[PDB]
């Protein structure tokens, strides 16, 4: 019959939002025809047309019967107050995973409690090895999602409104009117169709937890919420590529920059080599402005575009550089993420190279070596990635040179040792860190790195690249030939 | 057909934030039609938006701008007293830097004489002549324009990346914007598309009309 | 006849970390952003420097609908009814509302940091046994000169006389909201670039650029000079003065050069006593 | 009127380890950054000197809100609602306890060395042959004249008669927090170039240049004698005082130089006298 609601992806004045919000129209009713495949069972005798880009809608009867079936199914609380949405299947998702969805729904969509009442908090200890962390959240009993449809149509007539709805935040993140003098005018304006996208937008986007590496995730419990929202280029694709996402652990959820949930949201997709890999998506990063901020602000968006190049490069870091270390404390599972995977992340975002300062962040700043034993986990990662940089080459091959100086080195001291004794390598190469962290200026650090360079004795590698090891020494600074001297020190495996 | 007029911009900073984007002042990658009018009207000292409605305009970005934040003190209508706190609030805003485009204007749609792209041509010929207030600028108020300049299809002899109207494109562009709240705002799909020519393709034409 | 006066203007050499933005927890970050050639440069809001103007025509009578109370710092408003014919900030920066607006009669860019930005911070752990929270804090500053860019269409002024004050005020730059406590960074220009012209176009908006990190020489910049060797431009309404005549003096073939024939004065306020008489009489003041 | 009071100090030659960063592994860095020539130099704090001139005052008698209890190594209020026109140190340097705040008369920027950075250290290890993880120690250390720029608005004090006490803090400014057990840097003055003016522009910030990149010469920097000669600044604002006043009058030409008009005297405190007495007449004090 003729469509009262008519959708399709390729209409101009839609947004992204927009975009996301029919996925979510598209799942939802894929997830209904599931639980009732009959006519008769949909209320309001409602009918769906699904294709690859559009959404098509047919029903019986007055309007608002029908949108009200429709948005009771869609949206739904279950006994433990977590929010139930239909889109995602939430069978083979666990409770940690639904109150995590719902912590962060409620956090970004209903930050204000004009449009939803909270029940009593509920606690429950789940148990992970041998110890029950108490889950502690807010449960819900009705929010502005389920009860939309009165807003939707006409209060007289029981119909879709023929003219713009003045729509809010909670429909639209971002939507907030600037001048609250002005409020029953300056309101974002929207058609039924579109509100009904803005409506069912928040069962696509995921949400992750990201801490700050500055603070202490110790003395510092994880509260800003990214919000990752897809760029869309097929209804299937997208339920696809979310349905997939659903299957990972809420420890990966929790990262350390916006890149890296972002790319974490792309981490399942399937990597296809005659097709052209190319996805986008929004980060929606959501904070208190301040310690006594009563709902989250949005502080940041940001666009990321992953090439088939950055992915798999993403899934070579994942694999080489170690997990998060899922800490577990009195009701505290903290989670350890390693800053070099995000740094690696954001410059292959950048598109400028992983290695753009990663000892930097390694020892210089990270003292504690927080990151720096990630480095000690990951240091052979560190070198394949610098060996993938070509201009590395230069450097590798002084750290060849170096290596080959301290075999010399360490064969004289084997020489110079007695019968019986054992010889202090260790005592020795922590010693040559001291001398090496010692030098204070250029001069110095010369000196003693051309005279452990000669007591070392016949070199192949200077041999061979004389001048061109020659002239790194000349022109590089004093600094970088120590920390990458430090490096060969390190890496030295016989 | 009278060869299209051509200027050439440049301008050191500007901000075109999308629409719905009320929460923070994020923008679009591209000067939106809407924006580019207004502007072109600023430039020929047209306070009446409707004089000029039907000109066809298309945008060839010759360098593509970084985004970056910058946080702001905005001020905002939501006390009756001034000097309430609730008035200031801190609030992050994106801007373009370094923002090289070329613009293209076809009036030959306009049904008043004379057009848009003839009151552009005369105000550069003669500058005294041309009566008008402000200083121009692009996006906000402060965003000042650094050069703008009659240019032909030559002025870099490079590489364009134009805007093409996309009903699969990523950019939703307006071409006439609704300042009170989002009635009368109409939208477009717009698209980057990295092509080598001197002329815009047709779609690039964006032609601004009244909402109704 | 429609009148205009851009500006491209330079400070001086020093410590500053004038803005600043939204901290985490430690550190108060300068906000930056990208600039030629990509790298990235500290920034100084616009709105910073008009709010140093109003505060500087506030603090040399010049009557202010929008006073600053110092000992409150807040914003009072004295006439809800703006009247640019009277008040000089509703004539200068306009006002808006719910008659209905103006808009300002200046506008100026952000201003930016000559050479790009270098991790660089201060530590701030403050003096006492007791070492409670609230210590050690981290202030990212910059050693570098800002310059920024302005323009105002004279026309536009209620009051043709009000051209004046800001060009003392922009001269005599009091203060751009900044840790004046850590880093007193003073804002009154080194070198300038003015052009009073008829045209709405000045090409002058970015000329000085050195890059060449952590350095002072701040050379103008050669698209500058090929802009106004064009033939494009125009000399003659050309002002430059400050520190950046020395080296335009020092240059080559100076004497012979389109430049030469541009109003080029060291001392800045012989280049003031200058343009304001030529302003002056082309206003009829 | 409006009267301000800005002024460049440069400090004696001697080894200063002032400022030290936070230390990595066992060496104690003192923190450093790049400045002119883009060679690293090292900086001393402007809340170091702030706090030296807050105990300048808290020891001369003066109220002084906060008192330093030097036994205990603690800081006390006297009031927990502060009154800065009662209390020196509210009146000048300012409060935020977070009325509630003050914006604070005296501004002041970071002490960079003159010269750069060699990266000279020094090696402390405790005596004994029992030896544990403590035992050895490296700390950097500068052989440096330090030099600092300040800004302070006559007008912005609570009472006008307390520019009187910073400035003798100045010029007896006690020790500035560092390593005095092993590098003792006094931060006495001993040359300065102040200058005393209404208008607020100010072409003295950091004033001074080595001859030398290793040496103890400390001349006088090309700009600021260019300035002067070329017509701003003026002579009769200026005050030039301290071991740099030898080079000024051994330079050639200097009884025609507009140097020459301007208030120099070889003893600092005489300059500073005459300065004061310049204030007292100025501020009707």
């Amino acid at each position: 019959t003729q469509p009262k609601i008519s959708l399709s992806l390729h209409a101009a004045d839609t947004t992204i939002m927009h975009r996301v919000g029919m996925t979510g129209l598209y799942m939802t009713l894929k997830r209904l025809e599931k639980q009732y495949p009959l006519s008769r069972q949909r209320g309001g005798h409602i009918s769906w047309f699904l294709t690859a880009d559009t959404i098509e809608l047919f029903w019986e009867g007055s309007d608002f019967i029908a949108l009200s079936w429709l948005i009771n199914e869609s949206f739904q609380l279950d006994d433990t107050g977590l929010i139930h949405l239909v889109g995602l299947d939430n069978d083979r998702i666990d409770l940690r995973q639904k109150i995590h969805i719902h912590e962060g729904i409620c956090g970004v969509f209903l930050r204000l409690n004009k449009f939803y009442q909270a029940g009593e908090i509920i606690n429950t200890e789940l148990r992970f090895e041998e110890k029950q962390v108490e889950y502690q959240y807010k449960s819900l009993t009705w929010y502005a999602h389920q009860t939309f449809a009165e807003k939707l149509c006409e209060a007289d007539t029981q119909q879709l409104r023929h003219d713009y709805i003045q729509i809010t935040s909670w429909l639209y993140l971002g939507g907030i009117v600037r001048h609250a003098r002005t409020q029953n005018t300056t309101k974002l304006e929207e058609k039924p169709e579109y509100a009904l996208a803005l409506l069912f937008v928040p069962v696509v986007c995921h949400y992750c937890l990201l801490h700050i590496p500055s603070e202490d995730l110790k003395e510092r419990k994880p509260h800003r919420y990214l919000v990752v929202i897809p760029e869309i280029k097929d209804f299937e694709d997208a339920s696809q590529r979310r349905w997939r996402l659903q299957q990972l652990e809420t420890k990966q959820f929790h990262v350390s920059s916006l890149g890296e949930a972002g790319l974490l949201y792309y981490s399942l997709d399937d990597i296809q080599p005659e097709v052209a890999y190319y996805q986008a998506c929004q980060v929606w990063l959501y904070e208190k402005t301040n310690k006594a901020s009563r709902q989250r602000t949005l502080m940041s968006i940001e666009e990321i575009k992953i090439d088939k190049n950055i992915l798999i490069t993403y899934q070579q870091v994942q694999k080489y550089f170690k997990t998060n270390y899922q800490i577990i404390k009195y009701k505290q599972i903290f989670i350890k993420v390693n800053p070099i995977r995000s740094l690696i992340a954001d410059n292959l975002v950048k598109g400028i190279h992983w290695w753009s300062n990663f000892w930097e962040k390694l020892v210089i700043e990270d003292s504690k070596e927080y990151l720096f034993n990630q480095l000690f986990s990951n240091r052979e990662g560190f070198i394949i990635m610098a060996e993938n940089s070509e201009e590395d080459k230069q450097y590798l091959i002084f750290i060849k040179v170096f290596q080959q100086a301290m075999k010399g080195n360490f064969a004289k001291i084997y020489a110079k040792t007695e019968e019986g004794k054992d010889p202090p390598i260790k005592k020795k190469v922590e010693r040559l860190r001291a001398e090496l962290n010692y030098c204070y200026d250029e001069l110095s650090f010369k000196e003693y790195l051309s005279d452990f360079l000669v007591r070392g004795g016949l070199n192949k590698y200077f041999n061979e690249h004389q001048e061109e090891i020659a002239l790194l020494i000349k022109k590089s600074p004093w600094q970088e030939i120590r920390i990458w001297s430090l490096l060969a020190i390190a890496s030295y495996k016989p | 057909m009278i060869a299209p007029l051509i200027l050439y911009l440049d301008v050191p900073f500007t901000t075109f934030r999308e629409s719905h984007a009320r929460e923070m002042g994020k923008t679009y990658p591209v000067p939106p039609p809407a924006t580019v009018y207004g502007m072109l009207l600023s430039l020929v000292g047209e306070t009446n938006v409707y004089r000029h409605c039907g000109v066809e305009l298309a945008i060839a970005m010759l360098s593509s701008p970084k985004k970056s934040r910058i946080l702001r003190q905005m001020r905002r209508f939501k006390n009756a007293d001034f000097s309430h706190p609730e008035n200031v609030i801190p609030c992050y805003q994106e801007i373009l830097s370094n923002l090289k485009c070329l613009i293209w204007v076809r009036s030959d749609e306009e049904k008043i004489q004379p057009s848009l792209r003839e009151r552009i041509q005369l105000a550069f010929d003669h500058p005294e002549l041309v009566r008008r207030f402000g200083c121009l600028f692009l996006g906000e108020s402060d965003q000042l324009i650094k050069t703008i300049k009659l240019a032909r299809e030559d002025y870099l002899e490079g590489v364009r990346q134009w805007a093409i109207r996309d009903n699969r494109g990523r950019l939703t562009l307006p071409y006439w914007v609704d300042h009170v709240g989002s009635r009368n705002t109409r939208f477009l799909r717009y698209r980057i598309e990295e092509m080598d020519r001197l002329s815009p393709p047709d779609l690039a034409w964006t032609m601004v009309q009244s909402p109704i | 006849p429609n009148y205009y006066l851009y500006g491209t203007v330079l400070t001086r050499y020093g410590l500053a970390s004038l803005n600043h933005d939204i901290r985490r927890g430690n550190k108060t970050i300068l906000q930056k952003g990208y600039w030629n050639n990509g790298k990235i440069h500290s920034f100084v809001g616009s709105s910073a420097i008009r709010w140093a103007l109003r505060f500087y025509l506030q603090k040399q009578g010049y009557l202010v609908n929008r006073v600053w109370d110092e000992e409150e710092h807040i914003n009072r408003l004295t006439s809800e009814d703006f009247d640019p014919e009277k008040f000089y900030d509703d004539d200068i920066f306009g006002f808006a509302l719910l008659p209905n607006q103006r808009m300002g009669a200046l506008g100026m860019n952000m201003a930016v940091s000559l050479t790009p930005y270098d991790g660089a911070v201060k530590l701030g752990a403050k003096s006492g046994r007791e070492k409670d929270s609230t210590s050690l804090h981290f202030t990212e500053y910059h050693a570098t000169r800002y310059q920024y860019y302005f323009g105002i269409d004279a026309t536009h002024l209620k009051d043709f006389s009000r051209i004046l004050p800001m060009i003392d005020g922009i001269m005599n730059l009091p203060k751009v909201g900044g840790s004046s406590n850590i880093f007193n960074y003073p804002f009154c220009p080194d070198s300038l670039v003015f052009q009073w012209t008829n045209h709405f176009a000045s090409y002058i908006s970015y000329c000085f650029e050195y890059c060449d990190p952590k350095s002072k020489e701040a050379k103008l910049s050669q698209e500058f000079i090929d802009e106004v060797e064009c033939g494009q431009i125009d000399p003659s309404k050309l002002w430059i003065g400050g520190t950046i005549v020395k080296d335009l003096q020092q240059l080559d073939n100076f004497e012979s050069s389109p430049l030469n024939k541009a109003h080029i004065y060291r001392n800045r306020n012989e280049m003031i006593e200058a343009l304001k008489t030529v302003i002056k009489r082309d206003l009829g003041l």
